[PDB]
DNA sequence: ATTGTAGCTGGATGTTGAGTCA
DNA sequence: TTGACTCAACATCCTTTGCTACAA
């Protein structure tokens, strides 16, 4: 349940900067506190979130 | 306070939140491996890549099936890999240093301050990692990944393998300061990406660093690639070894490079619980995007045969939670050693001579619950069971045990014609098991169904399913519905929905 | 006012890091 | 340079349907 500018960077540290992940994972799940719960029960939701739009 | 920091121990809160942490991490790091072994099919890059590899050498990859004697071709499979190795140094020309720890193990300390200063970072698009693999520019990543690349160009099953370094949520510490000594020396000696090569005549997964370590190994028991040295583990630590092939499929290949899968490694791995061992299968699901193989099927007689070799730990603390094996001492007190079992082998005790502790494997111990224990998970006894152990208790009290053959299923009794439950003094049933509903009920759960029963005036009973316990001295029974017969069901959801209406 | 309710679980067992020792 | 200790501070598991005093 992510803004198209958050998703936007995620995907793009992910794919090919991924030694700037843990500043935007700081970043991120202090913005966003459902994360924390939609990981742990669903990886795999989350997971092809970050496959989707390219 | 300085007891506090004494104890180097972060709060619950900090525990729970590095759990967290370190799955997102993970999840990050193994969708990037996936996206970056796309990358590595590249066609446009692969017509280019080929053509650094001469015909002779590519014969000496895909050599002839030799019957007499399939080591001879392994032998040639070996060769070829090795100048692909040597014309892979050739090609790339410019290797540049880990800026910032590359892919390596980050300290919580480090990730608390990372959020604090904005890093310039320059971005790296699909199109700059083709550019530089073409022209031989870049870090021991990058390096790597582009010769998984090359190889994959001249047809062979080439992997790329990805050493994950989420960071340490075993790490509970406060302070997680590093030795500076030495430490860039260190934090390379072993590589984070690699290569595995199929081999189709030993068939075996065949190791290779060409950027790294420099060599090409067959692993049976030890691995060159894994790290060792406590110093070394400090950037290092080996606990999900995940390897990406040409068809977009994804394993989990630890097995092969830990030597202490079982004992040591299980224990730093998000997998250590049996929440933790789903959840992981279905990240791996997640990025696994093909068909099973035979090759899967030998790899995992591979894995089974390691396992199985692998043994008994030379150590007390590594029998702590061990998956197959249990320490005598560590047997609980409900538990027992199963009839005409005894240890399957024992524990030199280090620092005491000739001291020495029976070990025991775990399918010889039994478990063994109360009747009441047992009612809980919707059990009764059998007529003329005899307990098999008698154990204290609290204000002491003799509890009797019994093992699961000396129980039977409890199957409660069904409801009368006009829709009447039996139930207990209270006026309620208990329902901890899907089996102890009867047979021609359902259970509705809800917070108001059982103002909707009373208001429909029809025939129930309210459904006590677990216990509530608490403070000032007092346990409390959850009422979380209501059993009623099948055929009032949907009068009963029908109320329910037009609770407000009453 | 003779009912409604504020206030009064732990105890055994496991995990964690520091420190000391052989 | 190793791992088995002990120490102490928590954490987590197993419990599995009250009792007394007093204000209104």
């Amino acid at each position: 349940g992510l803004t198209v500018e958050d998703l936007l960077s995620l995907r793009q540290v992910v794919s090919g900067n991924p030694e700037a992940l843990a500043p935007l994972l700081e970043n991120i799940s202090a913005r966003y506190p459902q994360l924390r719960e939609h990981i742990m029960a669903n990886p795999e939701v989350f997971v092809s979130m970050l496959l989707e739009a390219v | 306070d300085a007891r506090r920091t004494s104890r180097n121990v972060c709060s619950n809160e900090e525990r729970k939140r590095r759990k967290y942490f370190h799955m997102l991490y993970l999840v990050c790091l193994m969708v990037h491996g996936f996206i970056r072994n796309e990358w590595i099919n590249s066609k446009r890059l692969s017509r280019k890549l080929s053509n650094l590899v001469p015909e002779k050498v590519f014969e000496l990859l895909h050599p002839q099936k030799d019957e007499e004697l399939p080591l001879r071709s392994t032998r040639k499979l070996l060769d070829g890999l090795k100048k692909c190795m040597e014309l892979w140094q050739k090609h790339w020309k410019i290797t540049k240093k880990y800026d910032n720890e590359g892919l390596y193990m980050r300290t919580w300390k480090e990730i608390e301050m990372s959020a604090n200063n904005k890093r310039k970072f320059k971005t790296l698009k699909r199109s700059d990692f083709l550019r530089a693999v073409s022209k031989g520019h870049g870090d021991p990543d990058i390096s790597v990944q582009g010769f998984v690349a090359m190889l994959r160009a001249c047809n062979v099953n080439a992997r790329l393998i990805m050493s994950c370094q989420p960071p340490d949520f075993t790490n509970m510490k406060i302070d997680t300061s590093l030795n500076g000594n030495n430490a860039y020396k260190d934090m390379v000696k072993y590589p984070i990406f690699w290569c595995e090569v199929w081999d189709k005549f030993s068939k075996k997964w065949i190791t290779v660093d060409p950027v790294n370590l420099k060599t090409i190994e067959q692993v049976r028991l030890h691995s060159k690639l894994a790290p060792k040295g406590v110093a070394c583990c400090e950037r290092n630590m080996l606990r999900y070894v995940i390897a990406y092939d040409r068809k977009y499929g994804c394993r989990d290949v630890t097995r092969r490079y830990a030597q202490w899968m079982n004992s040591k490694v299980r224990k730093r791995r998000i997998t250590k619980d049996d929440f933790g061992e789903k959840w992981f299968r279905k990240v791996i699901t997640a990025l696994h995007h093909r068909k099973r193989t035979k090759i899967d099927d030998y790899e995992d007689q591979y894995f089974f045969q390691r396992d199985e070799s692998e043994g008994i730990p030379d150590s007390v603390q590594d029998l702590k939670n061990h998956p197959y094996y249990v320490l005598e001492q560590d047997i609980k007190q409900t538990q027992i050693v199963k009839p005409g079992c005894k240890e399957c082998g024992y524990l030199k005790v280090h620092g005491k001579v000739g001291k020495v502790l029976k070990v025991y494997a775990k399918r010889d111990i039994a478990d063994l619950k109360s009747a009441r224990q047992w009612y809980m998970n919707g059990r009764i006894l059998k007529t003329g069971s005899r307990c098999k152990k008698v154990i204290k208790r609290t204000v002491e009290e003799d509890e009797r045990l019994y093992s699961f053959e000396d129980t039977e299923l409890y199957i409660p009794p069904l409801a009368s014609a006009s829709g009447e439950i039996t139930k207990n003094t209270f006026g309620n049933i208990e329902v901890f098991a899907p089996t102890m509903i009867p047979g021609n009920c359902c259970l509705v759960e809800n917070p108001v169904a059982i103002k909707a029963a009373r208001f429909l005036g029809v025939e129930f009973a309210p459904a006590v399913t677990s216990f509530k316990f608490e403070r000032g001295s007092t346990v409390k029974p959850v009422l979380s519905g209501i059993v009623v017969a099948k055929w009032l069901r949907e009068a009963i959801e029908t109320a329910i929905d037009g609770i407000e209406f009453i």
